[PDB]
């Protein structure tokens, strides 16, 4: 478990022609975006930017093209995430919005929460998680980053 | 500079009012006083320039 | 701080120019494999 | 036992398989992974994985980046950016490549272009460890 | 009498001048020489200042005035010879009562019979135990009140066996120089080693104890 | 003899500060391995350092009293 | 002789605290590295701090007890 | 000549508790250090400690039952 | 100086101790920090422990055979 | 006895300067296997290894003070 | 005076083996950690443990050449 | 007396430099474990040890002297 | 006194041989508890080891030829 008082992103295709991934996501993005207090909001693919858009004109970090009409891949989860951690928008708590494929009957667009500090994995009892420096700590987080971006981008 | 040769001067003052040294006494204070010299005056220069342009910011 | 982490360098920045290297390596065969992994067809839209 | 978790992307070599113990080139260094684990995060450096497999049997890969996740459990999981068994790179090329890395590196000259460039000397080098 | 009488004096001279030299640098003029002089107080406001306040300003510029009266007195210990055996020496002793005074003015002074109590209450000193921290108040003023005089005794010690050994190396070997030459020249790299190290560390003790001073301050 | 020992008395005393010179060197250098952990500098570790090499200099100036004692 | 001896005795004794004097600094040494390593300060591992300058200074006091006995 | 060398004799041989005493803030400092990383302390760790400091305390009763004997 | 030479004599041998007692507690010491690395503690590590304390009372039994050869 | 054991107790004086010698080694290593871990070389760590080679060579300066007053 | 000194001067060189038993110590528990981060126990770790205490025993069997040779 | 007690003098001096033996490799083996953390080789690191060594065997040449100036 | 001080002076010079006994074995015991860490260890870390145990046995070839010159 981490905290924060405190990357909300949504993870999404380029293109529709497919189900309400978008319309989810769009939703469900947005749906947060109240709560938290460094309100940004990054979003990959853009079936999301055309459907979180009216004013995430003004509330996207950045926003990442292509996904899918070409298969996703780790090298390129890590390209969408390098660029990504390069930005002073790191957690608001970041969350990660993607469609969590389960069965071709259904598919939860499903979230986690990116913990996008070390720091108060410092903190806490994660301060035991590990026994071993908020340095690689970052090279994991860092990884773990494009990992689930991979991932999510598959799902 | 000018600091610098004051301080030499009052050096050699003490020397002379006090029983002459056993001459090596001198000569490796003298010497250690020289070493700094040319590391120093390249210093001292480089000094000038900090804190002149941080008053002049302020 | 690696020569990379020092170059500030993200690990996964590091990790890339790995893998990179092991589609470097490898051979031929596992090579179609490179370009199955890697990449990234994106763009960053900056906004 | 661990229960060792070792993938990469393209597939799981071992999955929370009864491995008495892997050996890794952790970005900490080496490591001697063994049965249950501390909480403890680690970065996968260039170098070997060699699996004990709780059977005497360890196989040989070469992990060029990415974690071992170290947990409190006795689930290791190596999540190796990529981590391939030696098997499929060839010492030759690696030389090559390797010459290509000490070549390079001369004319790098921004801080991360000799990064880099060591990253292939490093690594290419570090292939030729077990290459 | 003229002897002491003119090295005291001179002592307190060369503090004076930084002291009275910087004072005089807020408004005028600046030329080579008000602002050539100001880097005394600046390298001494840039310098001591970095580990000083800590303690605050309050006590900052008590303390200060001895690091720097310290530091300016062994330099004046550091080119008159015959000097640094007495001059430096009797400044050490004259610097003696200042280093016993700064753990008085405020761990001694507000309590003397428990300056621990103002320096370290639970440390080294046990608190479960009063009796070793009035020892330890030895240990950690008492003492280290008369380690600082050995602690520029040390620098004495030190810039005096560069002497001595010099003296004796020159006297071994007066060829002019010449194999004395070899010795000599670490004897002069010894003057680094010892004095201007321990010099250093001198000041540093004054730094310690009067941080202990204006950091329970 | 009565006025040989003691001298001979105060250098055996003054071989126990190599006990204290190195007990300082062991305290300030895993403060000094301890600092680049990071980040508690000032406080916790470095004002141990004096609370630990207190302690470790507490048997050179008790050493230091017997050698002094067999002077005067 | 009698009178001369136990001044070249005590002294050597004295020599004994250069171990409780070098294991006062290593045992605070490691324990500015333990908690360095975090976070049990107060109590477990700093509180084995003090039941590790107790079973130093105990082959300290033994030593300063022989020394003392020699000189008086 | 007999009654001298006798108070020299278990002077020296009071430097062999410098080992005791340091060799003690090792294992104590080793089981301070040790502890950090967790989390076995009461158990399996701390109890290797008083199996360390007992053996380091070995060579610090053999040494003082020599000091012991040149003197009674 | 026949009766007197191998009574004080005896005792500077007795110095050879602080190495054996100093050298044991380390042995000892990175065997509680190797083990907290965990966890082949019987066999392997723990065993290698006795073959550490064994290379090291070695000298320490060669130093306490020097002082009963000039006691005995 | 007067102009005899004095000679020998500057050499016992002396003995104190492998405390300062080897308390060097233990700073000035603990700050190269801590600049190890970087990038702290300038304005802190090395800043503390002259506060650490302060109280190193402070026994040091003390023990060739008590051998230069069994001397002079 | 021909045959006394031989004795009480062979107890002085028996302190030279605190260095070979103290290192001993240090040797093989710096190999209990090496191990420890494993895993090359069989050659390369354990054959550099042999090499290292070749060279800390020989400063002990050199100093008991010494030491013989004062006696015998 | 005069001529007795000086090489008596001298030989305690010389064990002063059993500091600065343990001081240089307890300098010089810790950047033998700093660049296995590596790669300052031949840039901060090497640079520093030569300022360790230089500080250590210092107090071997200020120990030397000592044990020179009892013996010319 | 001047044949019986050549016999008890070359014979505390031979314990500063206790410095390079242990230095010996802290600095080899470092190049094993680093190529632990690995695999720098065909040059780089043990030539270095090579120049750290030549550094080391310095002090040993200095201590070695004061002993051998209060002999013949």
């Amino acid at each position: 478990d981490i905290k924060t008082p405190e990357l909300i992103i949504g993870v999404s295709s380029d293109r529709g022609l497919c189900g309400a991934i978008h319309s989810s996501v769009a939703k469900q993005m947005k749906s947060e975006a109240a709560n938290l207090k460094e309100v940004k909001i990054i979003g990959v693919g853009d079936k999301i930017r055309s459907i979180l858009h009216r004013t995430h004109s003004d509330q996207f970090l950045v926003t990442f093209k292509e996904v899918g009409r070409r298969p996703p891949t780790f090298g390129d989860a890590s390209v969408i995430a390098l660029e990504l951690l390069n930005s002073g928008y790191e957690f608001d708590e970041g969350s990660i919005i993607f469609n969590r494929f389960r069965s071709v009957i259904s598919y939860k667009t499903e979230e986690k929460p990116i913990f996008s500090l070390d720091t108060i994995s410092s903190a806490e009892s994660m301060s035991i998680y590990d026994d071993i420096d908020a340095d690689v700590l970052r090279n994991y987080q860092e990884y773990s980053l494009a990992n689930i971006i991979y991932y999510s981008l598959k799902e | 500079p000018y600091v610098l040769g004051t301080g030499l001067i009052l050096y050699l003052l003490s020397k002379e009012i006090y029983v002459i040294t056993p001459e090596t006494f001198s000569a490796i204070s003298t010497i250690g006083f020289l070493v700094y010299i040319v590391k120093k005056y390249g210093a001292s220069v480089g000094e000038f320039a900090d804190k002149l342009n941080e008053q002049k910011i302020a | 701080v690696a020569y990379w982490r020092q170059a500030g360098l993200s690990y996964i920045r590091y990790s890339q120019i790995c893998a990179k290297a092991v589609r470097d390596a490898l051979k031929t065969e596992f090579k179609a494999n490179a370009m199955k992994t890697s990449g990234s067809t994106i763009k960053i839209v900056k906004v | 036992q661990m229960s060792f978790t070792f993938a990469s992307p393209t597939q799981v070599f071992f999955n929370s398989a009864n491995v008495r113990q892997v050996d890794v080139p952790t970005q900490t260094g080496a490591f001697g992974i063994l049965a249950a684990h501390v909480p403890t995060l680690q970065v996968l450096r260039p170098g070997l994985v060699v699996v004990h497999a709780e059977d005497g049997t360890t196989s040989k890969y070469f992990v060029s980046s990415g974690s071992v996740t170290v947990n409190a459990d006795s689930s290791v999981q190596l999540l190796a950016e990529e981590a391939v068994t030696l098997d499929m790179l060839d010492l030759g090329a690696a030389k090559a490549n390797l010459e290509k890395a000490q070549s390079e590196l001369l004319g790098a000259a921004d801080e991360a272009t000799r990064a880099e460039i060591q990253i292939r000397i490093e690594a290419n080098e570090a292939l030729v460890k077990a290459l | 009498i003229t002897p002491v009488i003119l090295g005291l004096p001179l002592v307190t001279l060369i503090v004076l001048f930084p002291s009275l030299l910087f004072p005089t640098s807020n408004r005028l003029v600046s030329n080579r020489f008000v602002t050539l002089q100001q880097w005394m107080l600046q390298l001494v406001s840039k310098q001591m200042m970095s580990i000083h306040n800590s303690k605050g300003q309050t006590w900052t510029l008590m303390l200060m005035s001895l690091i720097l009266f310290i530091g300016s007195t062994n330099l004046l210990g550091l080119l008159p010879h015959s000097f640094t055996p007495t001059t430096q020496l009797s400044m050490n002793l004259g610097m003696a009562i200042p280093l016993w005074a700064g753990a008085v003015i405020t761990g001694f002074r507000n309590k003397t019979k428990a300056s621990l109590a103002h320096f370290l209450p639970q440390g080294t000193p046990t608190p479960l135990i009063p009796m070793l921290v009035i020892i330890e108040t030895i240990s950690l003023f008492i003492q280290p009140m008369a380690l600082a005089v050995r602690l520029t005794a040390n620098i004495t010690a030190g810039h005096l066996l560069i002497h001595l050994i010099g003296g004796a190396t020159l006297a071994l070997m007066s060829i002019s120089t010449t194999t004395a030459l070899i010795t000599f020249t670490i004897l002069i790299l010894l003057t680094i080693l010892e004095f201007a190290v321990a010099m250093i560390q001198a000041y540093v003790f004054t730094l310690l104890v009067s941080l202990y001073l204006h950091d329970n301050t | 003899i009565d006025t040989a020992a003691k001298f001979i008395g105060a250098g055996a005393a003054t071989v126990g500060v190599a006990g204290s010179g190195a007990g300082i060197g062991t305290v300030f250098g895993s403060l000094i391995i301890g600092y680049a952990r990071n980040p508690s500098l000032k406080q916790q570790l470095f004002s141990y350092a004096i609370l630990g090499f207190a302690l470790s200099e507490a048997m050179g100036l008790f050493c230091l009293m017997v050698a002094f004692l067999i002077l005067f």
